[PDB]
RNA sequence: UAGCUAGUAGGUGGGGUAACGGCUCACCUAGGCGACGAUCCCUAGCUGGUCUGAGAGGAUGACCAGCCACACUGGAACUGA
RNA sequence: CCCGCAGAAGAAGCACCGGCUAACUCCGUGCCAGCAGCCGCGGUAAUACGGAGGGUGCAAGCGUUAAUCGGAAUUACUGGGCGUAAAGCGCACGCAGGCGGUUUGUUAAGUCAGAUGUGAAAUCCCCGGGCUCAACCUGGGAACUGCAUCUGAUACUGGCAAG
C-alpha cells in the first residue's frame, strides 16, 4: 500500500528491473517557487512486463539488488 | 563603584538639580548653577541632535547614581517586559532599593543612604538586605534595622522627608521608621520634567 | 494577456483611474467575476455588466472621491511561475487591514475577512487598496 | 505650537568672472504638534540671513497629515527625486527611530513614536519631503467605508 | 537494564537532582527515555518541590526499571499512598 | 533579477581579500627583526618615519612601523608584530607592539601610556 | 574537473551474515551513473544549537547534550551478547 | 550564614576631546619630531604632533590587535539595477526547461482545513518560584516554520475527457 508512484520506466534494458525517474515538486527553500524534480530508482519486474514510454506505480520493500529496492505495483498508462 | 566624586561638579554639566548633595542649601551660589562646570562655563556647549540623548543620560542615570552597563542590562529588559518600554524603565530605578529606601526620609542623600544599606543597617519584608541594586516590589515590608533605629543618618533625615514632595504611590509614617510601597510610581507622580524620549533612541540604535 | 489573463485585469482599471478614465473593459471569464463580486460587494466599483453568451465582457465601473480615485492602490501577487499560497496563522492583512486581499479559499474565493472569519486559508490574489 | 528645527546648513558655492562667491543654503521644516507639516528650503550670502528665508518660506506653503494618536497606521512610504524612505508605525514607548532628515522632520510632525529607514541617497534636501511624500498617502482609517460602501 | 536513576542538574553547591528513566551503562545525565519528576533538596516549607510522577514510575517498573536506591526512597519519602 | 534566473546560479558573497596575511586568526605573532631602517613618506607628507622589517614565527617576513619617539630596537632584537597598516608607508600593514619582548616602550611619555610601553610614571 | 563505471548494473543458482543484498562465486544479459552535475580537485566531523540581525538572511559548530569516527603508524583476527 | 572587635581605615585605574563623535586652552616643535579608522594633520602663532591645566567617556577594568554578522537594499525571495553612471548576446531558428485564451465534467497531486504520530532534553521566550539581589538555579506552558499519515474542501494550479 505504501503510496507508491505512477513513474516513468524510462529504463528496461535490464532484466527483471527498470529505472524509473519520479516527478517531483517543492517550493523553492528561499525564492519559494515550485519547481519539478526527479526520482529515479531501479524497480523490480519478475515478468518483466512494463516497457518504455509507460507509466507504472512502484513501492519499496526488502533490498532486493544493491540499489533495486523497489518492485513493479501496476502500470497505469503505456503505448508510446 | 558611583563616581564617588565632586557632586556639584558634576551637576553643573546637567545643571538641573539631580537630587544627591541636599537636606539644607545647594543650588544658587554654593555650587553655581552653568556657572563654570568645568573652566569654559562661559563657551556654550551647543550639543548636537546626538548631544542631548547623550547629555540626557548622565540625568536619569547620574541622579540615581547608577554605572553606564549596569544601567542597559536595566532598559534592555525595561523593554522585554510588556508595555510602553519608556517608562516601564523608570519604574525600575524606582523600585531600586535605592531611591526607594531614600525617599522614605531615611538618609538626607541617595548616596548616604547607599550606605545604610551596604552596612547591614537597613532592614526590608522582615529579613535584612543590603545590596541597593534590588529590585523592591510593593507591598514590601521595608522598615529600618531596629537595631540601630536610633543612630542620626535617618534621623536629621526622615525630618526633610516632609518636605520631601509627599509621595502618593507609597505610604510611609517616620513614626516607628517603617513603610510600605504601595503601588507602581506612575510616571506623572514621578514629581520630574526630565525628558524620556531620548533614553529610548540612545539605546536604540 | 497573451500569456496570464488576471494579470491584464487588474492592471487595466489601475490604468483607467490613473487617467481618470470612465470604465476600462476586458473579457470577462468566471475567475473574473469571482475577483469582480469582491470588488462591488466590497465598495470598490459601481458594478459590472455582461455581453456575449460565448464572448463575453467584463465592465468594471470605476470610482473616485474627491479629487482623486477610489481603487488608487492595486497589484497582482500570486502571478504564475510564482504563486503563493499561506495558511490561516499566515493570511495576508493588506495595508495594516485597511486593505484587502481577494483571496481564492477552498469555499469560493472572497475578501480576506471572509479568510478568517470562515477559518481557512487560499490562493492570495491582489492588495486592492 | 508651530515648532520649527534647522535640519541642514550647507555652503554651496560659484565661481565667476574675477573669482567666486558663495551662498550658504538652510533647510528647514515647520509643523504643529496636532499633524501638520510645512517643510521649506533657502540660502543667502550668510548663515542666518538664510537660515531665516528657509524657515519663513517653511512656516508657509504646508500641508496636514492624519496622524494618529501619536504614531502613525498603515505602511507609509514616500519618495521623491534621488531617495527611498519607510516609515512604520512604532507602538507607544519606542520612540522616533529616525536617523538624519527623517528624524527632525518628525519631532515636530506630531508623530512621537515611530521607526523607519530609507534605501536611497541620503541627501537631506532630498530625504525630507520624501518623508512628506509618505504622509502625503497617510490616509486615515475612517472615511473610507464612505468612498466606498453604500 | 533500563532504570528510573537520578541526575545532577543544579548548580555548584545547590544541586537540583532529576530523576528519569534511562539506560544503566548511560553517561550522567545524557541519554535518556523520559524524564519522570524530580527533587530539590532545599527547605523553607514550600507548600510541595519534590514531585515525583509515581504513575509514570509504574509505568515502566513492569518490565525491568532497576529503580535505585534514592529514587525508590522518593516514593516513600512522599506520600505514595497519598 | 528573475527567481528562474536565480534557481540556476543564485547569488553570492564576495570573499573579502584580508589585508592582514600574516595574520592566520593570530592577533599578534612573535618576530625576529631582519633590518630596521628609517624610510621617507607617501607625497603629501615628508620626515624620514622609522620602519623594521621583521620576520614572523611562520616564516611570513613582513615590515613593521615603530610608533613614538626613539627606539632601542636594534638588529638581532626580537618583536611581537601588532598589525595595522600606515598610510605614508606603503606595504607596511602591521605595527610592532612597544614595551614587549625586545623593543622597549616609549621614554617619558605621560598621556596614552597604554600605547607604546610606559607602566605608571612614578606615582 | 564532462564525461564516469566489469564484480560494473541486473538475472539466475552455489556459498555466506544475526538477517536483505554481487555480500561473495560461477555463468548469462550489456547494463548502471551523469548538466536536477556524475567522476575528479580543495576543504570539513553532523545536529540540537551558538553569534549577529527588525525579519529573511549571513557567520559558526569550543565548554552542555544526542549521533559518528579515532586510540603510536599500517594490517589482522581471537574471546565474547 | 549570624554576633562582636578596633578603625576611613587596606582597596583606582584606562582611553579620548580637528569632523564623523560626548568633550578646549596654554605652551615646545616647525613637512623635523611624530600622528593617522577615513578625510587627512605638521613647512614659527597646531583644539589634529609632545607635555601640562581642564574636560569627556568607561570602570576593576580601559585601550590596541585578531575574528563573524550589522550598517551594506553593497548578490537585493523579503529587497536592487542594465538609453548615457558597471550592465541587452551582432541577429535569427529552435530541443530541453519555464510560462499558458476559454467553458464544462472529472481527479484531488500543488494548495487550504481539522486529527494524529513525530520534530530528545537542555538554550530561547511567557508567566512563576530558589539563592539577601544579580549572575546563576529551577516549574509549567508556548514554541520546534518541519516530516509523514488519516479524513475532508475544490476557488485557483496541475492531470484526464469533451469541446
Ligand atoms: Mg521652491
Ligand atoms: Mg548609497
Ligand atoms: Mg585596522
Ligand atoms: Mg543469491
Ligand atoms: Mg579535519
Ligand atoms: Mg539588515
Ligand atoms: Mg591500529
Ligand atoms: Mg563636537
Ligand atoms: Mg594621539
Ligand atoms: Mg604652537
Ligand atoms: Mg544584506
Ligand atoms: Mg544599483
Ligand atoms: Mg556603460
Ligand atoms: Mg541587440
Ligand atoms: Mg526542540
Ligand atoms: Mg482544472
Amino acid at each position: 500500500k505504501i503510496r507508491t508512484l505512477q513513474g516513468r520506466v524510462v529504463s528496461d534494458k535490464m532484466e527483471k528491473s527498470i529505472v524509473v525517474a519520479i516527478e517531483r515538486f517543492v517550493k523553492h527553500p528561499i525564492y519559494g517557487k515550485f519547481i519539478k524534480r526527479t526520482t529515479k530508482l531501479h524497480v523490480h519486474d519478475e515478468n518483466n512486463e512494463c516497457g518504455i514510454g509507460d507509466v507504472v506505480e512502484i513501492r519499496e520493500c526488502r533490498p532486493l539488488s544493491k540499489t533495486k529496492s523497489w518492485t513493479l505495483v501496476r502500470v497505469v498508462e503505456k503505448a508510446v | 563603584a558611583r563616581y564617588l566624586g565632586p557632586k556639584l561638579k558634576l551637576s553643573r554639566r546637567e545643571g538641573t538639580d539631580l537630587f544627591l548633595k541636599s537636606g539644607v542649601r545647594a543650588i544658587d551660589t554654593k555650587c553655581k548653577i552653568e556657572q563654570a562646570p568645568g573652566q569654559h562655563g562661559a563657551r556654550k556647549p551647543r550639543l548636537s541632535d546626538y548631544g542631548v540623548q547623550l547629555r540626557e543620560k548622565q540625568k536619569v542615570r547620574r541622579i540615581y547614581g547608577v554605572l553606564e552597563r549596569q544601567f542597559r542590562n536595566y532598559y534592555k529588559e525595561a523593554a522585554r517586559l510588556k508595555g510602553n518600554t519608556g517608562e516601564n524603565l523608570l519604574a525600575l530605578l524606582e523600585g531600586r532599593l535605592d531611591n526607594v529606601v531614600y525617599r522614605m526620609g531615611f538618609g538626607a542623600t541617595r548616596a548616604e543612604a547607599r550606605q545604610l544599606v551596604s552596612h547591614k543597617a537597613i532592614m526590608v519584608n522582615g529579613r535584612v538586605v543590603n545590596i541597593a541594586s534590588y529590585q523592591v516590589s510593593p507591598n514590601d515590608v521595608v522598615s529600618i534595622r531596629e537595631k540601630a533605629k536610633k543612630q542620626s543618618r535617618v534621623k536629621a533625615a526622615l525630618e526633610l522627608a516632609e518636605q520631601r514632595e509627599k509621595p502618593t504611590w507609597l505610604e510611609v509614617d517616620a513614626g516607628k521608621m517603617e513603610g510600605t510601597f504601595k503601588r507602581k510610581p506612575e510616571r506623572s507622580d514621578l514629581s520630574a520634567d526630565i525628558n524620556e524620549h531620548l533614553i529610548v533612541e540612545l539605546y536604540s540604535k | 494577456s497573451m500569456q496570464d489573463p488576471i494579470a491584464d485585469m487588474l492592471t487595466r482599471i489601475r490604468n483607467g483611474q490613473a487617467a481618470n478614465k470612465a470604465a476600462v473593459t476586458m473579457p470577462s471569464s468566471k475567475l473574473k467575476v469571482a475577483i469582480a463580486n469582491v470588488l462591488k460587494e466590497e465598495g470598490f466599483i459601481e458594478d459590472f455588466k455582461v455581453e456575449g453568451d460565448t464572448k463575453p465582457e467584463l465592465e468594471l465601473t470605476l470610482k473616485y472621491f474627491q479629487g482623486k480615485a477610489v481603487v488608487e492602490s492595486i497589484q497582482r501577487v500570486s502571478r504564475p511561475g510564482l504563486r503563493i499560497y499561506k495558511r490561516k496563522d499566515e493570511l495576508p492583512k493588506v495595508m495594516a487591514g485597511l486593505g484587502i486581499a481577494v483571496v481564492s479559499t477552498s469555499k469560493g474565493v472572497m475578501t480576506d475577512r471572509a479568510a478568517r472569519q470562515a477559518g481557512l486559508g487560499g490562493e492570495i490574489i491582489c492588495y486592492v487598496a | 505650537e508651530l515648532q520649527e528645527k534647522l535640519i541642514a546648513v550647507n555652503r554651496v558655492s560659484k565661481t565667476v568672472k574675477g573669482g567666486r562667491i558663495f551662498s550658504f543654503t538652510a533647510l528647514t521644516v515647520v509643523g504643529d504638534g496636532n499633524g501638520r507639516v510645512g517643510f521649506g528650503y533657502g540660502k543667502a550670502r550668510e548663515v542666518p540671513a538664510a537660515i531665516q528665508k528657509a524657515m519663513e518660506k517653511a512656516r508657509r506653503n504646508m500641508i496636514n497629515v492624519a496622524l494618529n494618536n501619536g504614531t502613525l497606521q498603515h505602511p507609509v512610504k514616500g519618495v521623491h527625486t534621488g531617495s527611498r524612505v519607510f516609515m512604520q508605525p512604532a507602538s507607544e514607548g519606542t520612540g522616533i527611530i529616525a536617523g538624519g532628515a527623517m528624524r527632525a522632520v518628525l519631532e515636530v510632525a506630531g508623530v512621537h513614536n515611530v521607526l523607519a529607514k530609507a534605501y536611497g541617497s541620503t541627501n537631506p534636501i532630498n530625504v525630507v519631503r520624501a518623508t512628506i511624500d509618505g504622509l502625503e498617502n497617510m490616509n486615515s482609517p475612517e472615511m473610507v467605508a464612505a468612498k466606498r460602501g453604500k | 537494564m533500563v532504570t528510573i536513576r537520578l541526575a545532577r542538574h543544579g548548580a555548584k553547591k545547590r544541586p537540583f537532582y532529576q530523576v528519569v528513566v534511562a539506560d544503566s551503562r548511560n553517561a550522567r545525565n545524557g541519554r535518556f527515555i523520559e524524564r519522570v519528576g524530580f527533587f530539590n533538596p532545599i527547605a523553607s516549607e514550600k507548600e510541595e518541590g519534590t514531585r515525583l510522577d509515581l504513575d509514570r514510575i509504574a509505568h515502566w517498573v513492569g518490565q525491568g526499571a532497576t529503580i535505585s536506591d534514592r529514587v525508590a526512597a522518593l516514593i516513600k519519602e512522599v506520600n505514595k499512598a497519598a | 533579477a528573475t527567481v528562474n534566473q536565480l534557481v540556476r546560479k543564485p547569488r553570492a558573497r564576495k570573499v573579502a581579500k584580508s589585508n592582514v596575511p600574516a595574520l592566520e586568526a593570530c592577533p599578534q605573532k612573535r618576530g625576529v627583526c631582519t633590518r630596521v631602517y628609517t624610510t621617507t613618506p607617501k607625497k603629501p607628507n615628508s620626515a624620514l618615519r622609522k620602519v623594521c622589517r621583521v620576520r614572523l614565527t611562520n616564516g611570513f617576513e613582513v615590515t613593521s612601523y615603530i610608533g613614538g619617539e626613539g627606539h632601542n630596537l636594534q638588529e638581532h632584537s626580537v618583536i611581537l608584530i601588532r598589525g595595522g597598516r600606515v598610510k605614508d608607508l606603503p606595504g607596511v600593514r602591521y605595527h610592532t607592539v612597544r614595551g614587549a619582548l625586545d623593543c622597549s616602550g616609549v621614554k617619558d611619555r605621560k598621556q596614552a601610556r597604554s600605547k607604546y610601553g610606559v607602566k605608571r610614571p612614578k606615582a
